[PDB]
């Protein structure tokens, strides 16, 4: 488990991780806002 | 098993020297 | 020319513990006899501490007699490749 | 807003990170903020680790990566691989996490607000990809800094801590390494071991003197070589035998990095003294032996002759021998008897396992060693039902050395792949035909026939 | 919640190419 | 030790109640009715006894890795478990031990053929041919004695050279096994 | 008569010394 | 069919206690993290001899085809027979030191997994304590 | 009409025919 | 214009009728000796005891085989992963029993395969090719690197290494599936749909050119003389192939782009082979398929089973019976 | 002790400002130079007061 003074921010590091999965996807939603030019 | 060993050791490096020296000998300037 | 180990079901080792012949798990059917007692068994119908002789005499009806060389050659009589 | 489309790069969009190849400062921070993507996964994956962490439970049978690379280190574990604190693993999994911030912040400023091209502010920072000395230079910058790096293991086995040894006395413990191999004979050694079985080219390093001692010598070349590589230039065997590009070095860094996705796949599969089993579980030969000697004990414990008895095949069913000679464990797990952990060396002696330490000498620790190492094979599914294909779903086991294995083979592939095509590449856009055949200058039509 | 989290972290990332569109920055 | 030797194969006058203690034996000589292509699985080793002075000594084994499945290459290729299961053999120990052991089968009870067909376990039939034998259909235990003449250097540990007469592997039947002599060295290392 | 007919498989090896070494070349035209 | 008190009846010492719908799905899970490593679906993976059977149980030296029974092998585990003692190589509380994953198992979590061994084989039937024959 | 059949036709269909009894062979003499 | 310089004249010449090439001087002695083993073993290799157990297979032809029974048979188990040349054998009929000419042939073959696959970028370098047939060819040899070295290298043993043999290979494809579940192995899966969408693709873009030839010939001769090699026009109309193709599913699920298309052809098998090539070199290290193995189950708790728990007993019926002997422990670790 | 979480809701919340506020000014100025470095120097502060107030709880 986590030090005790962290457990309120517990939720935040159970999707902590997904954030670099999502760097990929935001590639294809900055290409898509240029039209993939 | 002593005399095979070698044999094969020997042809192994000379192809392999080969393989090595070759690349070695300017194969950037082999291009059309 | 039969095979031994079939022609050992028909008789009384396949009807009970054959104590010359079974595999030392077929002593878990009973109470008491697994494991201390079984590996003192393997190792005429079988009797030492004196409970253990009350554990074979309630089950000395149980207890048969009849050694066949395949099924105990190899170490077989405590591992015969027979699991779940 | 030069490189952008395609009609002033010629790189599509799905190509588009290759129209930075000659925009230091935009691929500057196309590479910081990656390392910041890298040192954020390795924050965040730690706290995630440490968050959904159970330290009676060990560290195999929750699906953890990273923390057993922590606990290598010699941190917040003591006697046999028990977390006594978790606040080393937590410090690593924050430490990682807001420095990815700043590399995130200087990946975000040199890619999207910085000089697109270091070549005019900074001379010393700006480099042509052709420039062979310049490209040295960051390759001895970059040699002496993983020189540091490979010192600081050194460090912090013989200083700041020690590692955990595998093969320390009595089970695992955390031991400072205060005696490194600094013999080259054994060092350089394991690079002339074949990776065959009994072998097992540098994956068969098993004691933790030749690890700091190995990265004395890696961590002493590095630095050698990275003033080597500052205060030369390329020689002239070299730059005929390369192609001075930016893709090519890619290529070359892509096929070096093939090379040590499929060693460490092989380290995390078959070594146990850097990758300790306490941490990542036994190996799949330390299972097969686990499962051997599980069965070698409940035998002999109802009395079998383990050494007289035999299979189904004429062999031992426990105790056969190996090709070479040596007593070991019988049944299929003969294809694993180079295999050496610390819960089966009190069993051998010096003709394999003596069968006169398998009798009175078996201690409690190792049947539980081997009943645990049994059922925790690196057997698995992929929604980790453990086990094999054919069992059922109650255990949810599968070994990080499956995941890591499988993952640094996935990754190492598809680099031997991205080598492949880069190389290739590279090569073609060095001579000018990785766009096409010239039509009026087609080389066939110029070449003779064959038959 | 674990998905509060992970919608507001996941939709502040085309938040950052939703601003630099209605702002016409330099996406 | 161990690490140096990965010789494990192989095995390394003198005057009340007696044991053997680490008895080796590392030897194939085939009669027509050879060559090792079991590369070095084939010595005994780690056998342990009682020899019983009677003015001869009884050695009775009991336990040790005392059998090894031997594969010889005539080119025909002969199985033999090369053994000295419950050997007994018998004679100030300068001295032959003139024994006899049974060998078993080669293959167990459990062992299933090509066609699944075994003794414990299998098809009793052969179904492959379900409207058509008998000898590979039933198989046929053999435990048949072997002899071994054991010829003893001498130290606590002595060692010699051992000469035993087996049958082959009879295939649980189904062919006729060849006459095996396994000539070799042995060590025995005796303590009270 | 078994084997000695699979070894068709020294016809094919003999197709493949004909069709590479002997083949109407491709006329450029 | 439906998890109910028919199922959720099993003997505690002769006397039966009911188990609860989240009793059972607890100790299921309590038997999932410290004990179907070895003991999944039944059987005894590093012994295929002694499977969790409620027969086997209930022949067990002293009867273990209780919850009063199985939390004393919990406590003190024993041989089939109950000769040997082997809280050395078998996971219990007397084992806290060596056995890491039976250290916060209480008295009212342990009588859940000695409710989910009795409770399963009236569920799945030969499958508990079966094996992959009856898979 | 005359039949034409160049040589790369009597190669694959060579080809054809050995493969085929190559895999047939097992069978035919089963 | 010492000998050397004439010997790299001769090996980068692309006037050889086959190209040598600097990994064609690994290629064809590898693979000479690849094929020259593989045909003696194929023909005359004794029984090799694959499984260790002193239970030799038959593999050879004079050993009562034919060609869709015939095999050599991997290395023996007893050798494991280690290294078996003829010198580490004491007699030849030593290395014949152990099952050594298998490791003879996978190592010269995937040595030489390797090299096969630079020798086919350093043509398309001679000739001033784009480079990537080399990359394509990289997704069949990752699948012979999986079966002969990488799933070995899981397992421990050569033994488990696909057999050289068409029956030995349905061998190693049903113990596969009995113990890595190949199929729910969604790597696999993706490899079907590499080499299903390859067959698709092969038949959709040969038919599409086929359907879209222009008229150069009679019906009295063969419409392949349409096209005269070296040609400058295209043989076949792209517009009426997209056109056909186009109207046959809808407009944009048409590659109009030859270069899109043939970048398709290119990578839907390419791709789907790496990641079943992927699947048998991660199911190497024990990574499974997918084991949904009594997981609808009823409100009672009792297991409804589904179609992969009849998969499951499919895969319980191989794997009890895969090396009958073999196996001396109830788990099957490796 | 939740003061402690009083800098660390004041740098969950930061970075979630920071996050979106510098991709955004560095690809749109002077204000925004003024609110990036006052904030990322605040961000380096209060890494460092939660660097150090766990220490104390
Ligand atoms: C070409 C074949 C490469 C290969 O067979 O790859 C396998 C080798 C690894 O070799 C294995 O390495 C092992 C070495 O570990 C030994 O040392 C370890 C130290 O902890 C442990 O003690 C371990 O249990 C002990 O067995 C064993 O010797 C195995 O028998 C041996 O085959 O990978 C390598 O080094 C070479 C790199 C291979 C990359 C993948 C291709
Ligand atoms: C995809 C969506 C999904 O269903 O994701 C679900 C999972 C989360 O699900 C959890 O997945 C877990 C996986 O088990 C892991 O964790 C368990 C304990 O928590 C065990 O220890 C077990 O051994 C270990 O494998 C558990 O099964 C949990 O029950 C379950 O809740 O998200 C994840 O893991 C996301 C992981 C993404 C990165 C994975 C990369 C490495 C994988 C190998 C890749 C190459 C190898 C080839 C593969 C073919
Ligand atoms: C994670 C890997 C990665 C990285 C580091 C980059 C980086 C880059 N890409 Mg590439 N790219 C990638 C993957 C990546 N890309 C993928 C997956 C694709 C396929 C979709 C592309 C396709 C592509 C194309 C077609 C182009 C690029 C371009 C670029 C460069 C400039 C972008 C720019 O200036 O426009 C401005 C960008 C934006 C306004 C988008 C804003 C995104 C921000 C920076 C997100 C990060 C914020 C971060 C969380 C804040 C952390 C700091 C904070 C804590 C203080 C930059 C170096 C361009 C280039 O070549 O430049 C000349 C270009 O034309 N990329
Ligand atoms: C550190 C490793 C690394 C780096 C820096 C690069 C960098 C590059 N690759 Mg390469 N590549 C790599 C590994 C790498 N690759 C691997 C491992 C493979 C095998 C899977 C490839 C296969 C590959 C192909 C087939 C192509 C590239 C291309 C490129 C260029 C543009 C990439 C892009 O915008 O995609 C944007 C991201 C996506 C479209 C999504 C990815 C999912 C860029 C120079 C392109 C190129 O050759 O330009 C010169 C290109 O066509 N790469
Ligand atoms: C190894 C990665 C790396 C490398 C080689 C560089 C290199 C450089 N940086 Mg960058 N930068 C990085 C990561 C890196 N940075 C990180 C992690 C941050 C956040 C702290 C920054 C934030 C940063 C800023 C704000 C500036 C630089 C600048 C520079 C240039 C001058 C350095 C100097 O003399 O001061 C040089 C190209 C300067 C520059 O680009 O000049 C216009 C500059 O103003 N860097
Ligand atoms: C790991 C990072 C790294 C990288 C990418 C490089 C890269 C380079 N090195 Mg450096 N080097 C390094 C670490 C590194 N080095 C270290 C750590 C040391 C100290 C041991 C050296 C010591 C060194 C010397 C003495 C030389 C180089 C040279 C080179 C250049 C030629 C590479 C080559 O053809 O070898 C590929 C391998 C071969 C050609 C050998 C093939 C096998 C042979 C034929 C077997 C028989 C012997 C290349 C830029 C050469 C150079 O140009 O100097 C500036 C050179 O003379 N390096
Ligand atoms: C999908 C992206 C991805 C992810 C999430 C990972 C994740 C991982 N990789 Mg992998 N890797 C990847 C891609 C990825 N990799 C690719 C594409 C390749 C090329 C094929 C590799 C090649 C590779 C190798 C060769 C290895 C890994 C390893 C690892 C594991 C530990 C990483 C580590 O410790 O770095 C270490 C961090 C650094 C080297 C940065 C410097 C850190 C300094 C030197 C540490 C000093 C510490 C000391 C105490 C300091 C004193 C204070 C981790 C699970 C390791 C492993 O254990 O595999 C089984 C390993 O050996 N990776
Ligand atoms: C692997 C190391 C095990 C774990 C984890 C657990 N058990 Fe076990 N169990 C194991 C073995 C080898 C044996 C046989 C012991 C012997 O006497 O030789 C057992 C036996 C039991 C029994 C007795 C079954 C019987 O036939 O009477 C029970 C009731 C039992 N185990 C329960 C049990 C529970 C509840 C566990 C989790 C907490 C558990 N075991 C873990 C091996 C292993
Ligand atoms: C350029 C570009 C790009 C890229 C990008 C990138 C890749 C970036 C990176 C970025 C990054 C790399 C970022 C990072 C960041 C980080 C952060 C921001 C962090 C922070 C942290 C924190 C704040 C922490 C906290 C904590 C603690 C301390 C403890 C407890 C737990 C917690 C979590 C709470 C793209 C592709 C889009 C496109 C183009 C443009
Ligand atoms: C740490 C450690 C250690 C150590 C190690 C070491 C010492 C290492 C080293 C290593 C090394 C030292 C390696 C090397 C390698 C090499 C390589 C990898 C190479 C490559 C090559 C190339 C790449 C080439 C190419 C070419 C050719 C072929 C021809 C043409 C030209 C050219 C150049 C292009 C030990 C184990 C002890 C222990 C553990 C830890
Ligand atoms: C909160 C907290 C804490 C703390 C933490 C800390 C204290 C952190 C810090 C961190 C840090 C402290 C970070 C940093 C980082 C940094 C980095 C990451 C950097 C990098 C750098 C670089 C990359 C550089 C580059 C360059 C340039 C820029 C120029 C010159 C050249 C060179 C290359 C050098 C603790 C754990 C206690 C606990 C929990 C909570
Ligand atoms: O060798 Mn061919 O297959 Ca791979 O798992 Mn264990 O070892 Mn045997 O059983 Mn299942």
């Amino acid at each position: 488990k986590l030090p005790e003074a962290y457990a309120i921010f517990d939720p935040l590091v159970d999707v902590l991780p997904v954030i670099p999965v999502l760097f990929l996807a935001l590639a294809f939603v900055w290409q898509a806002a240029v039209g993939f030019r | 098993m002593e005399t095979l060993k070698i044999t094969v050791y020997i042809v192994v490096t000379f192809f392999v020297l080969l393989f090595v020296f070759g690349f070695l000998s300017g194969d950037p300037a082999r291009n059309p | 020319l039969v095979n031994v180990v079939d022609e050992k079901l028909g008789t009384a080792y396949g009807e009970k513990i054959d104590l010359n012949n079974t595999n030392i798990a077929a002593f878990i059917q009973y109470r008491g006899l697994y494991p201390t007692l079984a590996k003192l068994i393997v190792k005429s119908v079988v009797l030492l501490t004196e409970r253990q002789k009350q554990i074979l005499r309630e089950n000395l009806e149980h207890f048969t007699v009849t050694v066949e060389t395949a099924l105990v050659e190899g170490g077989d009589r405590y591992n015969n490749g027979l699991y779940k | 807003a030069t490189n952008r489309d395609q009609e002033s790069s010629g790189f599509a969009w799905w190509a588009g990170n290759a129209r930075l190849i000659n925009l230091s400062g935009k691929l500057l921070g196309a590479h910081v903020a990656h390392a910041g993507l890298i040192v954020f996964w390795a924050g965040a994956m730690t706290l995630f680790e440490l968050a959904h962490f159970i330290p009676e439970k060990p560290m195999y049978e929750q699906g953890l990566i990273l923390i057993p690379h922590i606990a290598t280190l010699g941190w917040g574990v003591g006697p046999g691989g028990e977390v006594v604190d978790t606040f080393p693993f937590f410090v690593v999994g924050v430490v990682h996490l807001i420095s990815s911030a700043v590399l995130g912040f200087g990946g975000v400023y040199h890619a999207i607000r910085g000089p697109e091209t270091l070549e005019e502010y900074s001379s010393f920072f700006g480099y042509d990809w052709k420039d062979k000395n310049k490209m040295t230079t960051i390759l001895g910058f970059h040699l002496i800094v993983l020189g540091i790096g490979a010192l600081l293991l050194v460090a912090k086995a013989m200083f700041f801590g020690g590692l955990y040894d595998t093969w320390a006395p009595g089970g695992g413990d955390v031991r400072v390494i205060t005696n490194p191999t600094l013999d080259p004979r054994v060092i350089f050694g394991y690079l002339l071991k074949s990776p065959f079985g009994g072998e097992g080219w540098i994956v068969s390093v098993n004691n933790l003197e030749d690890v700091v001692g190995g990265h004395i010598w890696i961590g002493l070349i590095c630095i050698a070589g990275g003033i080597w590589h500052i205060l030369t230039t390329p020689f002239g065997w070299a730059r005929r035998a390369f192609i001075w590009s930016g893709e090519a070095y890619l290529s070359y860094s892509l096929g070096a990095l093939s090379m040590m996705g499929f060693i460490a796949t092989c380290f995390v599969w078959f070594n146990n003294t850097v990758y300790p089993s306490e941490f990542y579980g036994p190996t799949g030969p330390e299972a097969s032996q686990a499962q051997a000697m599980t069965f070698l004990i409940r035998d002999q414990k109802l009395g079998a002759n383990v050494g007289s008895a035999q299979g189904p095949t004429g062999l031992g069913k426990y105790l056969m021998r190996s090709p070479t000679g040596e007593i070991i464990f019988g049944g299929e797990t003969m294809r694993f008897w180079d295999f050496r952990g610390p819960w089966l060396e009190p069993l051998r002696g010096p003709n394999g396992l003596d069968l006169n330490k398998i009798k009175n000498d078996i201690q409690p620790w190792q049947e539980r060693r081997a009943a645990e190492y049994m059922t925790h094979a690196p057997l698995g599914s992929l929604n980790s039902v453990g086990g094999v294909a054919t069992e059922i779903n109650s255990v949810n086991f599968v070994s990080p050395r499956s995941w890591l294995a499988t993952s640094h083979f996935v990754l190492a592939f598809f680099f031997l792949v991205g080598h492949l095509w880069h190389a290739g590449r590279a090569r073609a856009a060095a001579a000018g035909f990785e766009k096409g055949i010239d039509r009026e200058s087609e080389p066939v039509l110029s070449m003779p026939s064959l038959d | 919640a674990q998905l509060t989290m992970i919608a507001m972290i996941g939709i502040a990332g085309p938040m950052i190419i939703f601003l630099l569109a209605v702002r016409r920055g330099n996406l | 030790t161990y690490d140096d030797i990965v010789l494990a194969n192989k095995c390394p006058a003198y005057p009340q109640t007696y044991r053997i203690a680490r008895l080796c034996l590392q030897p194939f000589l085939v009669k027509e009715e050879t060559k090792l292509v079991t590369r070095e699985t084939t010595s005994l080793d780690q056998i342990q006894g009682e020899l019983k002075v009677n003015g001869s000594l009884t050695f009775v084994e009991e336990d040790g890795i005392d059998f090894q499945p031997v594969t010889v290459q005539m080119g025909e290729r002969i199985p033999l478990l090369f053994t000295v299961k419950n050997l007994v053999a018998s004679t100030s120990i300068t001295t032959d031990f003139k024994g006899e052991f049974n060998v078993p089968s080669y293959r167990t009870a459990n062992f299933l053929d090509p066609k699944g067909r075994g003794l414990a376990s299998g098809y009793d039939s052969a179904i492959a041919l379900p409207q058509a034998l008998a000898r590979a259909n039933v198989k046929r235990f053999s435990l048949t004695k072997g002899q071994i003449s054991l010829n003893v250097k001498v130290d606590g540990e002595i060692a010699g050279t051992f000469e035993s007469e087996q049958l082959s592997d009879d295939d649980m039947g189904a062919h006729e096994p060849h006459e095996v002599k396994i000539q070799g060295v042995f060590y025995a290392s005796i303590e009270p | 008569m078994e084997t000695i007919t699979y070894v068709i498989f020294a016809c094919i090896i003999a197709l493949f010394f004909f069709a590479i070494f002997f083949r109407e070349p491709p006329r450029i035209t | 069919a439906e998890l109910t008190p028919e199922v959720l009846t099993v003997p505690l010492n002769g006397k039966t206690i009911t188990l609860t719908e989240k009793q059972y799905l607890e100790g299921k899970r309590l038997f999932q993290y410290a004990c179907a490593s070895c003991h999944v679906g039944g059987i005894t993976k590093t012994n295929p001899s002694l499977d969790l059977r409620t027969e086997t149980l209930a022949l067990a030296t002293p009867p273990r085809d209780n919850i009063e029974g199985l939390v004393d092998y919990m406590k003190n585990p024993t041989t089939y027979d109950g000769e040997q003692e082997i809280a050395e190589v078998h996971p219990s509380l007397r084992s806290a030191d060596i056995f890491p994953k039976m250290r916060n198992l209480t008295e009212k979590d342990l009588v859940a997994i000695a409710g989910h061994i009795l409770v399963e084989p009236k569920i799945l039937g030969d499958k508990w304590g079966g094996g992959k024959v009856y898979y | 009409q005359p039949v034409e059949l160049n040589r790369t036709s009597l190669y694959l269909g060579l080809l054809l025919i050995l493969v085929l009894a190559l895999l047939f062979s097992s069978y035919f003499f089963n | 214009a010492n000998l050397w310089e004439r010997f790299c004249n001769w090996v980068t010449s692309t006037d050889n009728r086959l190209y040598v090439g600097w990994f064609g001087v690994i290629m064809i002695p590898t693979l000479l000796a690849a094929t020259i083993c593989f045909v003696i073993a194929f023909i005359a290799a004794p029984p090799v005891d694959i499984d260790g157990i002193r239970e030799p297979v038959s593999g050879s032809l004079l050993y009562g085989n034919n060609i869709i029974t015939g095999a050599v048979v991997p290395s023996s188990n007893a050798i494991g992963l280690h290294f078996y040349p003829i010198w580490e054998a004491a007699s030849l009929d030593e290395w014949l029993y152990n099952g050594g000419p298998y490791q003879l042939i996978i190592f010269h073959f995937l040595l030489g395969a390797s090299c096969y696959m630079g020798r086919q970028w350093e043509l398309s370098y001679r000739l001033g090719m784009r480079p990537w047939i080399c990359v394509a060819y990289s997704a069949p040899l990752a699948s012979a690197f999986a079966v002969f070295l990488i799933y070995p290298i899981g397992q421990g043993s050569f033994s488990d290494g696909m057999p050289l043999g068409i029956s030995g290979t349905f061998n190693f494809m049903i113990v596969f599936q009995a113990e890595h579940n190949i199929l729910m192995h969604p790597f696999h899966q993706l490899g079907v749909a590499g080499v299903f969408g390859g067959a698709l693709f092969c038949a959709m873009h040969g038919s599409l050119v086929t359907s879209s030839l222009i008229r150069e010939t009679t019906e009295t001769e063969s419409a392949n003389y349409g096209y005269k090699f070296g040609q400058e026009e295209e043989t076949y109309n792209i517009v009426a192939a997209h056109g056909y193709f186009g109207r046959l599913i809808f407009q944009y699920a048409s590659f109009n782009n030859s270069r899109s298309l043939h970048f398709f052809l290119a990578a839907w098998p390419v791709v789907g082979v790496w990641f079943a090539a992927l699947g048998i070199s991660t199911m190497a290290f024990n990574l499974n398929g997918f084991n949904f193995n009594h997981s609808v189950i009823d409100a009672k708790g009792n297991v409804i089973n589904t179609w992969a728990d009849i998969i499951n007993r499919a895969n319980l019926g191989m794997e009890v019976m895969h090396e009958r002997n073999a196996h001396n422990f109830p788990l099957d670790l490796a | 002790t939740i003061l402690f979480q009083l800098a660390l809701a004041a740098l969950v919340i930061l970075s979630f400002v920071m996050v979106i506020g510098v991709p955004v000014a560095y690809a749109s100025w002077d204000r925004s130079k003024q609110l990036i470095f006052l904030g990322s120097g605040l961000w380096i502060a209060l890494v460092l007061v939660v660097g150090v107030l766990n220490f104390f709880v």
